[PDB]
RNA sequence: CACCAUGUUCA
RNA sequence: GAUUGAAAAUCC
RNA sequence: AGUGUGGAGAUCGAAGAUGAUUAGAAACCAUUGUAGUCCACACUGCAAACGAUGACACCCAUGAAUUGGGGAUACUUAGUAUCUUUACGGGAAUAUCCUCAGCACGCACGCGAAAGCUUUGAGGUUACAGUCUCAGGGGGGAGUACG
RNA sequence: UGCUGUUGCUGUUAAAGGGUUCGUAGUUGAACUGUGGGCUGUGCAGG
């Protein structure tokens, strides 16, 4: 015997696929990092899906570059990413 | 008791059917597929006793396929099935 | 003179089921007439013959006719059965559509109008029952209405045992095999469909087999 | 069903039966996976097949068992196998347990002919694939018999009651499923003991070649 | 009427797509859409066994070691054409929806 | 398929006018072409003069004469 | 056309079955003994009876047959398949010890029985 | 086959015949006017 | 696209019933699903029912006990006085023992019963039985 | 892949 | 007249 | 397809011509051939213009695929490789697991007079109400007549 | 005569979805301002 499956409660396994307006409560799937410029390492907070292309204070460098979905970050930086909330 | 009753208070309906243990349908006397399981009790030790568990399935349900994870919900819900492994 | 074949028609025959309603409630199918004779006390089952028509199958040399016949059997009190038999002379088709509607008897709902007084009346609830295009509708009638039906339903119901009830027909109402299927279906819909009095938990049984096991070994 | 209501722990899996289930490779499958069957699979292997939960197969064994203890009279069991590697452990199932078989070929009409002699009315049948004992639930289907089955991952689960997760293709794991199926109910009817291992030797219900 | 073919003898569903440019018939020339039409790849030898064996032993380059030629050409037959030279035949109703992926 | 619509009464109306139109009997009813071609002119015996006598035919699979009079 | 009706097939089989060890591969010691062992109107019927029964005789030679059930060899057959091993297969299996993959080892681990003795990670 | 019981001529040739009768009565209506 | 709410909630609840299963959602939700679901628990075709808040149009999951054969909308919202109830019963209730119509009256969502005992009518807005 | 048309009326 | 089961047709 | 006005005119080819075949055979078949076919611009609006299935919305079982875009390598969570690789190259294709949109396949109910349909409804309908719109009402006459 | 269908018709193949899109009348149209509390008695109340 197994567990039934809860439809107000869903397990992690189920729930972690779904698309995310297909969820039980939307939310996004996107989120923010922490992303040193590779010249003279200056932090700046970009954006995952990112469709422009970041440009960071001080180097005036490309940080990012855009995608169909995740952008894709410059060769030699380093990222964190930052907690939702 | 079940069923309809007179102002007189006595039974009317000629018999009281069955009512599946799943899906609460009454079971029909022309379906010819719904089942009667008896789940035999159990002592402290291994040997049984006199006393049996039954269970009522509709048969649509067993057309469908869906018995077995009926009988699996019915014998958890009861407490005749242990739903998950202990722990180590 | 009946050695039965199967182990309900050996408990029958031992006395040890006594009723139609212990079949019906466990839904046991009845392959034996030798059942429902003995179960139902002498001179309360009716027969009748619905209708006898003849279907043919063409052939290198001609045709072949055979006949097909429809049999209502019921004891006016919540029991209705329909067979039919096809044979090559009429007598053996109304013999073998004696035996099939024996066979296929089942039970039926009677209910209430209004108030509930004295023993029920009409159907509990509107019911349909369809057989090819034909179908049937049973809507509960008050008391004294009869049957508004047709010819052919009315003597079902009749024999079924309501005494008031209103009917619709569609389809193609002149094909009465269809139109008698269509009745007894919809007769039969009365003990499947739920109502707030069947809501209550019923303790379960042990089947007649089960309890009677040894007995039918010996 | 491993579960008393006195809550005893007596009837749970323990390592010897695991012992003798990972030995005779029960929780193997065959790579095709069933809707009706999914949830009684742990995962998959890196070779493909899938693998199938121990504990699940125990608690639907310990059923099977209960269910099949609880007939008074145990010729009312059928115990069917139509895939000649089913064939000899059915029959010493019947041998010691006390039950009906009918191997090989399943004639139609042997539930619903009421003629034709050699007409059987079990009260329980049991079988050892869904899909090869096709007609035996077919006709349990309009006779009022529930079904206890061993099914492997791929199994049409249509009119089957009570589905043991097993490998019903290995002679060595079906003779080691009957086995411990029929030790489980002679256990339960008190014929035999739990403390002392059972004497009878799964060899017996392997199939052998006639030849 | 009866719909004899559930995808009407073409592999064309409803929402695919509107026309598909005929082709000529490999046989009488009619023109019939290529995806109704019977197309059958074959790769024909040149010679049958008996004669090039006989063009094999005459020939300096032709042997064991150095195979023939050989004719490939994709034939697109009328379901007429394919029914009369027999490459496709009429089916019991049952078997009607069994098909081949593969030169079997 | 219909208009289910809670202020649709004119569509229902202007839909039933049109489709009654479409009833053999309700149009030959309601127009006038019918009693117009109608020799009795919407009665029913009218009074003639017998012109002559006459025997009509009868179609097949009958074979027979019958006896019929010009008025 | 010399095939047996299923009347000289059925008899045939009948007197293999109720004598096995009266008869022979020959077909005239067959055919005499087939005279008293059987009654019948006629003799064609009994002389295709009797080379069918030693065409039946001759394949059982080299192997059974199906529709014919001897008594006395599925006795042996039974009780020479019903021999029983001096040591069980499961028992040696687990003395020589069980391998079990990646995924069996999971569940094993997740086990409230855990780990059980003698078996091994391939 | 691939057609049921006309009853009559091909539907076609029956339209081709009506649409040479009115092409033949408006001529004769426009000889007249 | 979506006019009825209400419709699409009890035609949801009417399929998962027909197909036996244990629990639905219904998305979105109003306040009038709510009081019908109110009204069929109360009445006990339904037993726990939970509204899950979205920032929007939230959503309902409904237990359901197989005691609920057919819900249903009746659509347009036809106006019924204290005089029409037995007729909407013959009409559109399976029998005069059991079975409900809802009606939104001037008091609130509440079945023909209720809303014939307090002696008002109003706007029709479904059935269950 | 030459040609290969037709059967008075009811019954 | 013949013809047909009656007609038609044919012959007579 | 046809019409108008320019082009074009290889191929095939209504009409026509000739040769066959036939009792007849300006039918099928041969050999031709005009208009057409092709283009530009302007008309026409007559298709088995079909899925013979109006549009928008909701729910809806199973297994194997396929096209495009992403993402990853009544239980508090469950891997994963392969191949190419000096410039559309922090590349390309593969494997596994997801997701969203599309064409589908064999499919659970249910439905249908059946044939069949089936998350792609023809299902969720006498237990008949999500919304809007178009058509139909025995067979001809006749899509004719007249305007 | 649910063969005019508001109740209550039908349109894959029986009569009957317009070739397709846009589109005014017209008809239809997503949520949301909103659990009042307390007290005493009283219910196989229940967890
Ligand atoms: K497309
Ligand atoms: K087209
Ligand atoms: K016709
Ligand atoms: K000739
Ligand atoms: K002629
Ligand atoms: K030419
Ligand atoms: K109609
Ligand atoms: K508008
Ligand atoms: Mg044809
Ligand atoms: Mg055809
Ligand atoms: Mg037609
Ligand atoms: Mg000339
Ligand atoms: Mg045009
Ligand atoms: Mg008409
Ligand atoms: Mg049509
Ligand atoms: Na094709
Ligand atoms: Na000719
Ligand atoms: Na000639
Ligand atoms: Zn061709």
């Amino acid at each position: 015997g197994f567990f039934d499956a809860d439809l107000s409660y869903p397990t992690v396994r189920t729930e972690r696929m779904k698309h995310k307006r297909r969820r039980l409560v939307q939310g996004p799937n996107s989120y923010f990092m922490d992303v040193s410029c590779p010249r003279c390492r200056q932090v700046t907070v970009v954006y995952s899906h990112a469709t422009t292309s970041v440009e960071c204070k001080g180097c005036s460098k490309k940080l990012c570059r855009p995608t169909g979905g995740k952008a894709l970050l410059v060769e030699g930086c380093g990222y964190r990413r930052k907690p939702d909330h | 008791t079940i069923g309809m009753f007179n102002e007189e208070g006595e039974n009317v309906d000629l018999y009281i059917p069955r009512k599946c243990h799943a899906t609460t349908t009454l079971i029909e006397a022309h379906d010819h597929a719904a089942v009667q399981i008896s789940i035999a009790n159990v002592g402290p030790n291994g040997v049984i006793n006199g006393t049996t568990t039954t269970l009522c399935i509709a048969g649509y349900l067993r057309s469908q396929g869906e018995s077995d994870h009926a009988i699996n919900h019915i014998t958890i819900d009861r407490g005749i099935m242990r739903i998950k492994t202990g722990k180590p | 003179e009946w050695v039965p074949c199967t182990k309900l028609g050996r408990l029958v025959k031992a006395q040890k089921v006594t009723s139609l309603e212990e079949i019906f409630l466990f839904s046991m199918p009845i392959k034996e007439h030798q059942i429902v004779d003995t179960l139902i006390a002498e001179g309360q089952l009716h027969d009748e013959m619905m209708k006898i028509y003849p279907v043919q199958k063409a052939t290198s040399a001609g045709q072949r006719t055979r006949f097909k016949a429809f049999n209502v059997v019921g004891d006016c009190d919540g029991h209705i059965g329909i067979g039919a038999r096809v044979g090559k002379e009429v007598s053996l088709a109304i013999r073998a559509s004696m035996i099939a509607a024996k066979l296929n008897i089942v039970p039926v709902r009677r209910g209430y109008w209004g108030n509930k007084i004295g023993e029920p009346h009409t159907i509990p609830m509107k019911v349909t029952g369809k057989c090819g295009s034909v179908a049937v509708r049973l809507v509960p009638a008050p008391r004294g209405t009869g049957i508004v039906a047709a010819p052919v339903p009315k003597k079902i119901l009749e024999f079924a045992g309501v005494e008031d009830v209103y009917t619709s027909s569609r389809g193609k109402t002149r094909t009465h095999g269809n139109l008698i299927m269509a009745t007894f279906y919809a007769l039969r819909k009365t003990y499947g469909f739920l109502t707030p009095d069947l809501w209550a938990d019923t303790e379960p049984s042990r089947d007649p087999t089960d309890e009677h096991a040894e007995l039918l070994a010996e | 069903m491993s579960a008393v209501e006195s809550g005893s722990k007596v009837l749970r899996m323990k390592e010897s039966d695991a012992q003798k289930l990972l030995a005779m490779r029960c929780h193997i499958g065959t790579r095709n996976q069933s809707s009706a069957m999914k949830k009684y699979i742990y995962g998959r292997t890196a070779e493909g097949s899938h693998i199938i939960d121990v504990h699940m197969m125990w608690e639907k064994l310990i059923l099977a068992a209960r269910v099949i203890a609880a007939v008074e009279n145990p010729k009312d069991v059928c115990v069917c196998s139509s895939r000649l590697y089913g064939t000899r452990a059915i029959y010493k199932f019947s041998q010691h347990v006390g039950t009906s078989f009918h191997g090989g070929r399943f004639i139609p009409g042997t539930f619903t002919n009421q003629i034709q002699k050699k007409f059987v009315q079990p009260r329980v049948l049991v079988v050892t694939d869904p899909r090869t004992d096709h007609q035996a639930i077919r006709e349990a289907s309009l006779v009022n018999i529930p079904v206890i089955a061993l099914c492997d991952t791929d199994a049409p689960l249509e009119y089957v009651d009570i589905a043991i997760p097993c490998n019903n293709r290995g002679i060595k794991s079906i003779g080691m499923m009957y086995w411990l199926l029929a030790r489980e109910v002679l256990r339960l009817r008190g014929t035999i003991v739990r403390s002392v291992p059972w004497e009878e030797k799964v060899d017996l219900f392997f199939y052998r070649d006639p030849n | 009427m009866t719909t004899k073919r559930r995808n009407h003898g073409r592999s064309k569903p409803a929402h695919s797509r509107g026309r598909v440019k005929p082709i000529h018939c490999f046989n009488c020339g009619r023109l019939t859409p290529k995806d109704k039409a019977v197309g059958r790849f074959v790769v024909r030898r040149m010679l049958d066994a008996a004669s090039a064996r006989d063009v094999a032993e005459a020939s300096p380059v032709y042997g064991a070691n150095f195979p023939m030629p050989r004719l490939y050409m994709k034939q697109r037959f009328c379901i007429a054409c394919a029914i009369h030279s027999r490459t496709v035949r009429a089916r019991p109703v049952g078997n009607r929806k069994i098909r081949y992926t593969k030169k079997v | 398929t219909k208009t289910n619509g809670q202020n649709a009464a004119r569509k229902l109306v202007r839909l039933r006018c049109r489709n009654r139109w479409a009833d053999k009997g309700w149009k030959r009813a309601h127009t006038f072409s019918a009693r117009k071609a109608n020799p009795f002119g919407g009665s029913s015996h009218a009074k003639g003069i017998v012109l002559e006598k006459i025997g009509v035919g009868a179609k097949q699979p009958n074979s027979a004469i019958r006896k019929c009079v010009r008025v | 056309g010399k095939i047996r009706t299923k009347t000289v097939k059925r008899a045939s089989r009948q007197v293999v079955e109720k004598y096995y060890s009266k008869l022979n591969f020959d077909f005239y010691q067959n055919k005499r003994v087939i005279m008293d062992v059987t009654i019948a109107e006629s003799k064609k019927l009994k002389n295709k009876i009797a080379g069918y029964t030693t065409h039946i005789m001759k394949r059982l030679a080299r192997g059974p047959v199906r529709g014919i059930s001897l008594k006395l060899q599925e006795e042996e057959r039974e009780r020479r398949m019903d021999h029983a091993p001096a040591t069980s297969d499961v028992d040696k299996v687990i003395q020589s010890g069980v391998s079990v993959d990646k995924k069996t080892m999971q569940m094993l681990q997740r086990l409230e029985i855990g780990v059980p003795r003698r078996v091994k990670r391939a | 086959g691939t057609v049921s019981r006309p009853r009559g001529m091909r539907p076609k040739w029956h339209k081709k015949r009506i649409k040479r009768l009115k092409l033949r009565r408006r001529r004769m209506r426009q000889r007249s006017k | 696209t979506m006019m009825s709410v209400l419709a699409n909630a009890l035609r949801t609840i009417a399929s998962a019933e027909r197909r036996g299963k244990r629990q639905v959602l219904i998305r979105p939700s109003s306040k009038v699903v709510v009081k019908f679901l109110q009204v069929m628990q109360k009445h006990g075709y339904i037993g726990e029912f939970e509204i899950i808040d979205d920032h929007r149009a939230g959503k309902i999951v409904v237990n359901l006990n197989g005691r609920l054969n057919k819900c249903g909308a009746i659509c347009p919202r036809f106006d019924c006085a204290t005089t029409d109830y037995e007729k909407w019963m013959k009409n559109i209730l399976p029998s005069r023992q059991f079975g409900f119509v809802v009606l939104t009256t001037s008091l609130g969502i509440m079945d023909h019963e209720e809303a014939r005992s307090r002696n008002t009518g109003g706007k029709v807005l479904g059935f269950f039985y």
